[PDB]
C-alpha cells in the first residue's frame, strides 16, 4: 500500500489554484491512470484540499481535518507576488507546514526571461523571510490551463511538480513506525500473572521483553513487557491500531492510571505547561451558549482523560465566544505525557465544548 | 525600459510585473507617467471586480473626545483583511471619518475612490467601504472582538471599565434596544399576535394561552434590550442591574459585525475541480 500524503494549494484567488489542481489530476491520470482532491503518482497517494481562508484552515486543522504534509504556493508569473503573499507564507510557518512548492503559474503570458527571474527572486526572499529556505525552494514555471487544454510542453510541467511533491516531500512517517506509544484506559491485576493495562496501540509496536515507561500524571516509572495479548489469546507483538492488553512486571494496579501512557524509554516527556491553537465550537455544533473570559478553568481531555487546566488569553484578548479560534498558553494542574502536535479536546462538565492542538511545550 | 527600472516601478507601487512593464513601456521610461497612466489603468481592474463578493473584511472604532465613529471596510478574503496595506487604508479612512465627523458613507467612498482603485489594483480583491457609523455621548468607549466585531458604547456615570465591559457585552448579546420600554407599542402588539397564533394551534385553550403569551413578551423586550439582557460576564444579574450597581446610565451603542446581511457563498473545491476535469 503506497504512502499517503496530505497537500493543499494556497495563494490568490486569480492565480490558479484551481486551474492547477485540474491540471494535475489529469496529467497525473493521463500518465499513471487510476472537500478534497486524490491523485496518484508511481510511488504516492495524494489527498489535496484548498487553502481559501486563514481562520478556516486553522480551524479544520484543529478540528480533524488532516495537516498538510506539504504545500503548493501558487502565484501568477504575470502579476509575482502579492501583498497578500505575505499572509498567505505565514499561514504556512503557524501551522507548521514543514515544506513549501511554489508553481509559478501563467508562464505562457510572460515572454521576458529577466522578469521571470525577478518573479522567482521575489518569492525566495518572501520564503526566506519567514524562515522557510527560499534559495533550495522548488520553483516549477508552468500554465495550469495550457496542460489543461493538453499542450505537451506544458503537460511537462505539471509532471515535473509531481516529481517535486514526490521527492522534496519526505515521505510522510507510518504510524507503525514510530516509536511505541499506549494510551492507558484501564488496569487490571491477574493473581498470578501481574498488572495488565489495556488501550489502543497510537503508534510502534510493543513486544514480550522490551521495557516501558509510564509516563504522565505521576512520577514516571519504568517496566517491562512480560505479555501482550487481544481477547485473553496471547501475542508475541502488539502493533499500531490493535486493542491489546500489556502486561507488566512488578508493577502493582495502584502504581498505573487511566489517561497514563506505555511508552518507549526515553521517546516522551510530561509536561504541564504549553502554548495552543484552540477552536471553540459554536451553540449551533453543539457548543457553548455564551463567551469565557480569563479565569475559565475547563478541562484538556489528552487521549483518554481529562486533566483540569488554567487558562492565558493573548494580550488584547479578554473574551472568547462560541465559534471563535485562538491562541492560548495552558497550565495543566499536573502533568500530562505530550509532545508539539499532540491534539486534545476541551470539556467542561465532562462536555467537549472545543478542540485545540499543542503548539510549544512550555514546561 | 530594463528589468532595473521595471523593479523600481513595482517598488513604488506594488503592481503586477507585467503591468509595471506595459506601463512603464507606454511611459517610455517615465517612472512618474507611468504611475499616473496605472491610475486611468487601475480604474476599470477595479471595475472587474467590484461584482465579486466582498464578505471579509474589518470592522474598526474610533473615538474622539464626544464623537466616536464605527467603520466596515470589507475585501474578499482574510488573508487581504490582516495585510498591512489594507490595514493601513482601512486606518487612513476611519482617521478621516473622525477628524471631519463623516457619517454619510458616500462622501467617505468618494474622497477615497482614487486610493482604494490603486490599492485593489495592486491587491487584486474587491474592496468596498461599505458603511460608517458616528456614536455620541458624554462619555465614549469601544470594543474590537478582533477584526470582525466592533461595538461604540455611549454612557453617563460610568467608568472606563465599566463602559468597556459593556460594550463586550454588547459584541456578545446583541441588543438592539437600550430598554425594554424603548420598544414600541406597535412591535409588541405584532410579537403579541405572532405568540398568540402559535400558542393557539399548538391547542392551548384560548384564556391559558393569552396569559403565557403576555409571559412572554416580557421575555421578549427583556431578550432585545441592552438592560433587560444577563450581563455576560455575570448572568445572575441584568445589564439593568449592574448599571444601577454603579449609578450609571447607557445613552447608546453601535454594533457593526464584518459582512452582515452578506450573502455566503458557498464553495466546493472537489466539485470546481472536477468541472474542469
Ligand atoms: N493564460 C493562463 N490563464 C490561466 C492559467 N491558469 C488560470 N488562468 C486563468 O486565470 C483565471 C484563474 O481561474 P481560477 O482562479 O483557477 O478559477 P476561479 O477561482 O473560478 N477564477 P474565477 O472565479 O475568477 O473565474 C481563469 O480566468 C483562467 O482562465 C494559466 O496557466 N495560463
Amino acid at each position: 500500500t503506497k504512502p499517503h500524503v496530505n497537500v493543499g494549494t494556497i495563494g490568490h484567488v486569480d492565480h490558479g489554484k484551481t486551474t492547477l489542481t485540474a491540471a494535475i489530476t489529469t496529467v497525473l491520470a493521463k500518465t499513471y491512470g487510476g472537500s478534497h482532491v486524490e491523485y496518484d503518482t508511481p510511488t504516492r497517494h495524494y489527498a489535496h484540499v484548498d487553502c481559501p481562508g486563514h481562520a478556516d484552515y486553522v480551524k479544520n486543522m484543529i478540528t480533524g481535518a488532516a495537516q498538510m504534509d506539504g504545500a503548493i504556493l501558487v502565484v501568477a508569473a504575470t502579476d509575482g507576488p502579492m501583498p497578500q503573499t505575505r499572509e498567505h507564507i505565514l499561514l504556512g510557518r503557524q501551522v507548521g507546514v514543514p515544506y513549501i512548492i511554489v508553481f509559478l503559474n501563467k508562464c505562457d503570458m510572460v515572454d521576458d526571461e529577466e522578469l521571470l527571474e525577478l518573479v522567482e527572486m521575489e518569492v525566495r526572499e518572501l520564503l526566506s523571510q519567514y524562515d522557510f529556505p527560499g534559495d533550495d525552494t522548488p520553483i516549477v514555471r508552468g500554465s495550469a490551463l495550457k496542460a489543461l487544454e493538453g499542450d505537451a510542453e506544458w503537460e511537462a510541467k505539471i509532471l515535473e511538480l509531481a516529481g517535486f511533491l514526490d521527492s522534496y516531500i519526505p515521505e510522510p512517517e507510518r504510524a507503525i513506525d514510530k516509536p511505541f506509544l499506549l494510551p492507558i484506559e484501564d488496569v487490571f491485576s491477574i493473581s498470578g500473572r501481574g498488572t495488565v493495562v489495556t488501550g489502543r496501540v497510537e503508534r510502534g509496536i510493543i513486544k514480550v521483553g522490551e521495557e516501558v515507561e509510564i509516563v504522565g500524571i505521576k512520577e514516571t516509572q519504568k517496566s517491562t513487557c512480560t505479555g501482550v495479548e487481544m481477547f485473553r489469546k496471547l501475542l508475541d507483538e502488539g502493533r499500531a491500531g490493535e486493542n491489546v492488553g500489556v502486561l507488566l512486571r512488578g508493577i502493582k494496579r495502584e502504581e498505573i492510571e487511566r489517561g497514563q501512557v506505555l511508552a518507549k524509554p526515553g521517546t516522551i516527556k510530561p509536561h504541564t505547561k504549553f502554548e495552543s491553537e484552540v477552536y471553540i465550537l459554536s451553540k449551533d455544533e453543539g457548543g457553548r451558549h455564551t463567551p469565557f473570559f480569563k479565569g475559565y478553568r475547563p478541562q484538556f481531555y489528552f487521549r483518554t482523560t481529562d486533566v483540569t487546566g488554567t487558562i492565558e488569553l493573548p494580550e488584547g484578548v479578554e473574551m472568547v465566544m462560541p465559534g471563535d479560534n485562538i491562541k492560548m498558553v495552558v497550565t495543566l494542574i499536573h502533568p500530562i505525557a505530550m509532545d508539539d502536535g499532540l491534539r486534545f479536546a476541551i470539556r467542561e462538565g465532562g462536555r467537549t465544548v472545543g478542540a485545540g492542538v499543542v503548539a510549544k511545550v512550555l514546561g | 525600459i530594463t528589468a532595473s527600472l521595471v523593479k523600481e516601478l513595482r517598488e513604488r507601487t506594488g503592481a503586477g510585473m507585467m503591468d509595471c512593464k506595459k506601463a512603464l513601456t507606454e511611459a517610455n521610461g517615465d517612472i512618474e507617467l507611468a504611475i499616473e497612466n496605472m491610475r486611468k489603468s487601475g480604474a476599470i481592474k477595479a471595475a472587474k471586480k467590484a461584482g465579486n463578493v466582498a464578505a471579509d473584511g474589518v470592522i474598526k472604532t474610533k473615538i474622539d473626545g464626544n464623537y466616536g465613529i464605527i467603520l466596515e471596510v470589507n475585501c474578499q478574503t482574510d488573508f487581504v483583511a490582516k495585510d498591512a496595506g489594507f490595514q493601513a487604508f482601512a486606518d487612513k479612512v476611519l482617521d478621516a471619518a473622525v477628524a471631519g465627523k463623516i457619517t454619510d458613507v458616500e462622501v467617505l467612498k468618494a474622497q477615497f475612490e482614487e486610493e482604494r482603485v490603486a490599492l485593489v489594483a495592486k491587491i487584486g480583491e474587491n474592496i468596498n467601504i461599505r458603511r460608517v457609523a458616528a456614536l455620541e455621548g458624554d462619555v465614549l468607549g469601544s470594543y474590537q472582538h478582533g477584526a470582525r466585531i466592533g461595538v461604540l458604547v455611549a454612557a453617563k456615570g460610568a467608568d472606563e471599565e465599566l463602559v468597556k465591559h459593556i460594550a463586550m457585552h454588547v459584541a456578545a448579546s446583541k441588543p438592539e434596544f437600550i430598554k425594554p420600554e424603548d420598544v414600541s407599542a406597535e412591535v409588541v402588539e405584532k410579537e403579541y399576535q405572532v405568540q398568540l397564533d402559535i400558542a393557539m394551534q399548538s391547542g392551548k385553550p384560548k384564556e391559558i394561552a393569552e396569559k403565557m403569551v403576555e409571559g412572554r413578551m416580557k421575555k421578549f423586550t427583556g431578550e432585545v434590550s441592552l438592560t433587560g439582557q444577563p450581563f455576560v460576564m455575570e448572568p445572575s444579574k441584568t445589564v439593568g442591574q449592574l448599571l444601577k450597581e454603579h449609578n450609571a446610565e447607557v445613552t447608546g451603542f453601535i454594533r457593526f459585525e464584518v459582512g452582515e446581511g452578506i450573502e455566503k457563498v458557498e464553495t466546493d473545491f472537489a466539485a470546481e475541480v472536477a468541472a474542469m476535469s
